[PDB]
């Protein structure tokens, strides 16, 4: 019925415990969505080519060339942590939970309202708003994952993070195959480096359309839509971090001469000369056993070409890595590669009373030390004569390729059969929760953008569109712009995400790092005098765990 | 007893920038606001800026929009970045701490008191 | 905004002397004056709080008073070491900024 | 359907009888409620700090410095005697009842309506009202008692007391922790006391939002919401006062010589010299047995520091006391401390046809003499020579600390393990009915604001709010004010409050006092020629009872 | 329930306070002070008293000698300054078995 | 017997946490000395009324 509500609003985060130290986390999230009719009722195949920016030699990194299909549909995406948890719940989870599992997910659109807009054109401007009970909201659920997957957390285009703040759905588009060539250059490259765009190969054309692939429900003001419970199958997620590195694996050496007084200078001495020592090393041709040259069970982390760009049919892109620079905790400026950076607007954390288009940003300095500190590396000859001479050591300060700025670590890789590394930490609020596994024959060991990766399937994207409220002057044979009544919709969205977590235990004498409120960060979590809210980023792996 | 120290004052060209530093000990740096006050050779006093514990900052119109003040509660250190300096900014700068514990936006930066430090001299010329 | 002060004042050894400062309802009439003393080339040291109390170690000689839009400082038993410049201080409630006076020099005869 | 009413108006009081002299007093109330859309959809954190008033030496009692969170939600409160009983029902209750129990409480919202306001923009202004049948009214019932308990009876902001007048809900807000210091002073203090607001301690911060804590029902014009019956567990309330004080407990002395003829001057006599008498006294160092000195079973009432203001983290506050002056029923100007004073408006008793913003006030004087009359008290030395010399007595006219207007009765507390006192009497119509018990480990014996207190938990607050009626121009990333169609709601509230009372008997020859209409008060219960109503206050504990 | 603020701030700022907006002798509310019309945060009725005051550092004598009158809780706001610990808040002295 | 707390508010509450200041109070000294520093027990706030 028109005059009857078809749903109930709900945020409440409910903790329900089980036996054996498990807890169910049901996260209800409810929003009011606002949806204007699309700019054009037609799909568009579009090319962007920032040839002007990239013609400037050395700017190749700023390439933005691509082809997309722009659709008349809008995507409602709830795949970010901030859409489900407020800082208090995040505190409880990341302070008491050792691991997290994705269990189930549901969502529903309800209390649909459709309004039209009329303008008086009176000398003092004014315009009126009228309901349209016959108007319909087109809603489509891609349950079989037919349409290209496109999480919005990567563009900060998901549903907002405040229950009391309405949110827009993101206009939907997807990539269309294109060919691109971009020869890299440097300030000082003569002429114009080869930079061309070729188009689309006939065998990679895919023009997906919602209407020809997904059932579409026509919701009037008295209808509701429920997706049904999707159950995940993801590997478990860890809310703890590993501080150990290869130097901290195994049995430390016995100290024949332990310290005799307190102090920062009163160190212990092993006491046995380095070539007289006992133990095992992979250096088959040297008698030194030292905390660097000793055998360790395996390798933790790995080096990779950092700020390295690789090209394929579609143009250049940056090589991704699982973890970033080591030691960034001492100086944030040294984090750089690996540690993710998030730029976002007011819907998703930036203070809502700020002016301008400049977004809030942050780099995420995880607690796990599986990264590398390349300035601390060196490669030396197999002979292993010491103290090594210049001819026999490749220091990071050594120039490579005639370049002062490029050393071997930029091109160095040490991934192998002995590598052990961790999954990506959740990033509250702007992180993506779940990500669809690739359809390749061989699959990546992890995804850098989300902690959970779907094994078989994961919930279909929810597409919405305002039905075409045509006027009386419609002519299907017309090449001019179609005439539609200005319609917009306000529909409430309610989601349920259900987790299963394991409570932590005190494994050590000492306390562990915990999220807490302090005289500094205090007012980040409360509204301003004029109501301005802001959500700051919050770590996820404060509790240490034993790697070996 | 409360002790404050300052550094960073130097002769500098007009425009550009200069960055002062003040350090503290003997009191709970977190609970108290910190202020800079300046005095030209033989002239009167003029409050420059203050910064409450939460990172909220205040400035006088003579510098509002030019200088930026801050804190590092982990080191009991406060910084004053003086961008767009002009000859009129030539003065001695002192570091102060209010008597009464205070925090937040609504918190008066300086009411009455401070164990003013020895101060640092600044001159703008070329 | 600024607080008015006399340019200079004189007093004989062992006599009493007075110094005055003037403001407005939003600076003095709400928050009382705090008086500071500055020795030649040294950083200033406070003498009297708005609370009416004096810091530890300040001689009893000094004392302060307040009336409406104005305040006043006095020295009893003036001494040679008291020859210094003096300043009133308050807080402009409207601008939210500390307001310091124009300064006064006291001469000991 | 839209055109079907969803409930029944009902404002009758039914006195159903039962066995053993009891009666069910079921009170029904119904109102039309007018809810505008909130000034802003956002929560705000606002500080009030009136340094302009408190800086003036001696006005330290006039401190309004506080921090409060201002919410978009409105609070519906029926916790006041005027919302349920008209003067006649109160007359029946206080003339015929002895004890009164509170049993159950119910409420429901029905016949919701939503309207939008359109302005013509014509040079002579005019505007037209349109129904928005698809809009919603947000309703949240905090049954778990998670939100701060903010009784509207204290600020004179409960629903109106006239069934035939519309009402509004109070805008909702709650206290946010703050720090504040204010040293008291007197006209004549030097300088200016420290009057500062230090901020908010982070460990005490508690920011609540209805959305994240309570399930919110979206009610369209065809919907209705009922809370469900609630059952109290409050202690019984007595509608009789106690007239005995210590001087009137036990067995009077035998009057050896009674009067022989009647007359105002014909007193009786005891006939035994006081030092030669028989009985018991606690004054173990003297033989005098008198009506002022003889031992009594216990003590009624207690003396408390009157106009004592105690400072805590949040600043100063007055010390509450259970009862006020004894024997001050003759003059309002002699009420002094303890005896409550209510200041209310036209929604709650003030002559409705009046104008201006002077609230209508009265001071409640109870019929019980469990108070004190400090000018008759005195402290004297233990030797107990009589008559007492100036040096051996601390009369109320003797100063403390040198202040000639402050005496020992101001700083003298007599509360002990022998104290007997009664609960606060009900105040009609403005008095609060019930209150929530504190969450402290040790709890007070009575509350001053409500005759009934809730041993475990009791009824949750009801919050309402107009759902956001966005225009086509909504843009989440803009920092400006949200654009809302001007929407307002009128809805019908109906509640049921169920009491259980016992009828009174007559234990004495004389007739006790009763409330009755008389020529000096008849017009206070009838409308005026221009429709003006006023509800005057009525005493509760008219009947007397024996204490011991 | 706080008092309704009839006039609210319009910009962020340390000085942008709010205002109750009604003259004090003209406020609706309930207070125990029956001989005044001023209604203020210091004077508005509250259900009960949180905490209590005691004759702090009172020493009381009995058959066995003077002892300090114990109190349940200490100062308010002492968390910001150790010098103001005063009475109520306990002081522990201990050795190498116990910390 | 203890009860597990529940998040009741938008904002995080205060917790006991190891930090660069209190670090060496929970680990032995080089010559093997230990200490136990006092710890709070009522960090989480609750609503009185």
């Amino acid at each position: 019925g028109v005059g009857i509500s078809t749903g109930t609003f709900n945020n409440q985060t409910e903790f329900k415990f089980l036996e054996n130290g498990w807890v169910y986390i049901t996260a209800n999230s409810s929003r009011l969505v606002h949806l204007n009719m699309p700019e054009s009722e037609n799909y568009r195949r579009v090319v962007v080519n920032n040839l002007d920016k990239t013609a400037v030699n050395g700017n190749m990194a700023l390439d933005d060339t691509h082809a997309e299909i722009v659709t008349p549909w809008s995507l409602v995406d709830a795949n970010a942590w901030g859409v489900w948890f407020n800082p208090g719940d995040w505190q409880l989870i990341v302070n008491t939970m050792s691991e997290l599992h994705l269990v189930s997910f549901e969502q529903e659109i309800f209390n649909v309202v459709l309004k039209t807009v009329s303008e008086s054109a009176t000398q003092p401007p004014t315009k009126v708003y009228n309901n349209d009970l016959t108007a319909s909201l087109m809603v489509a659920l891609d349950s079989n994952n037919t349409m290209p997957f496109t999480p919005a957390a990567m563009r900060s285009e998901t549903l907002g993070f405040y229950p009391w703040k309405p949110t827009i759905p993101t206009p939907w588009r997807y990539y269309f195959q294109w060919d691109r060539t971009l020869i890299p250059s440097h300030t000082g490259t003569s002429g114009t480096p080869t930079n061309i765009y070729h188009g689309t190969d006939p065998d990679d054309v895919q023009f997906y359309t919602i209407e020809n692939s997904v059932p579409v429900h026509l919701l009037r003001t008295g209808d509701e839509f429920a997706t049904g419970t999707f159950f995940f199958d993801c590997k478990p997620c860890r809310l703890t971090h590993t501080w150990q590195t290869n130097r901290a694996l195994g049995l430390p050496p016995f100290l024949n001469s332990l310290p005799q007084s307190e102090g920062g200078t009163n160190f212990g001495y092993i006491g046995v000369q380095q070539d007289k020592r006992r133990g095992v090393t992979q250096m088959g041709n040297t008698n030194y056993i030292t905390e660097a040259t000793i055998m360790r069970p395996a390798e933790v982390g790995y080096s990779a070409p950092y700020y390295s760009f690789e090209a394929s049919t579609q143009g250049p892109f940056k090589t991704p890595i699982a973890a970033g620079r080591g030691g960034a905790q001492t100086d944030e400026n040294q984090a750089a590669d690996g540690d993710p950076r998030y730029a976002f607007g007011r819907q998703h954390g930036q203070k809502t009373t700020t002016t301008g288009e400049t977004p809030e940003r942050f780099t995420y300095i995880a607690h796990q030390d599986t990264g590398r500190y390349p300035e601390g590396d060196w490669i030396q000859n197999i002979n292993f004569n010491l103290p090594v001479t210049d001819d026999n050591v490749l220091l990071p300060t050594d120039p490579i390729g005639g370049k002062t700025g490029i050393n071997y670590t930029n091109i160095f890789n040490t991934y192998g059969p002995l590598t052990a590394l961790n999954n990506v930490p959740p990033v509250y609020p702007n992180g993506q929760i779940w990500d669809k596994e690739f359809d390749t024959d061989l699959k990546p060991r992890l995804h850098v953008n989300a902690p959970f990766v779907c094994q078989n399937n994961c919930p279909g994207q929810l597409f919405v569109k305002v039905a075409p409220n045509l006027t009386n002057q419609y002519d299907p044979d017309a090449s001019a712009n179609m005439s539609r009544i200005v319609t917009y919709s306000d529909f409430w969205w309610k989601g349920k995400l259900v987790f299963k977590a394991k409570l932590r235990a005190s494994h050590t004498w000492n306390p562990i790092q915990q999220m807490s409120i302090n005289v500094d960060n205090q007012f980040n979590y409360v509204p301003s005098n004029i109501g301005g809210m802001k959500i700051v980023y919050e770590k996820s792996q404060l509790a240490p765990r034993k790697l070996y | 007893e409360v002790q404050l120290v300052e550094s960073g004052g130097d002769l500098v060209k007009p425009a550009g920038s200069l960055r002062l530093s003040c350090v503290a000990s003997g009191f709970t740096f977190s609970s108290y606001g910190m202020n800079w006050v300046r005095q030209a050779p033989g002239k009167g006093l003029q409050w420059v800026a203050g910064v409450n514990s939460g990172g909220f900052t205040g400035y006088a119109d003579a510098v509002k929009g030019r200088f930026t003040i801050s804190r590092d509660n982990a080191k009991n250190t406060v910084y004053l970045q003086m961008n767009s300096l002009t000859a009129e900014d030539t003065a001695v700068y002192y570091c102060a701490k209010d008597r009464y514990y205070c925090t937040g936006d609504y918190c008066f930066n300086l009411i009455a008191f401070g164990y003013w430090g020895q101060g640092t001299l600044v001159t703008v010329s070329s | 905004s600024v607080l008015t002060q006399p340019t200079s004042v004189s007093g004989s050894l062992g006599q009493r002397v007075t110094i005055s400062c003037s403001g407005s309802t939003n600076n003095i009439g709400i928050v009382g004056a705090s008086w500071y003393q500055q020795l030649p080339g040294k950083a200033p040291k406070l003498l009297v709080y708005s609370d009416g109390n004096r810091p530890s170690g300040v001689p009893d000689r000094f004392s302060g008073s307040n009336s409406g839009n104005s305040a006043t400082l006095t020295i009893t038993g003036l001494q040679a070491e008291d020859e210094a410049d003096y300043y009133c201080q308050s807080f402009d409630t409207t601008l939210g900024a500390a307001v310091f006076g124009g300064g006064t020099h006291l001469t000991v005869l």
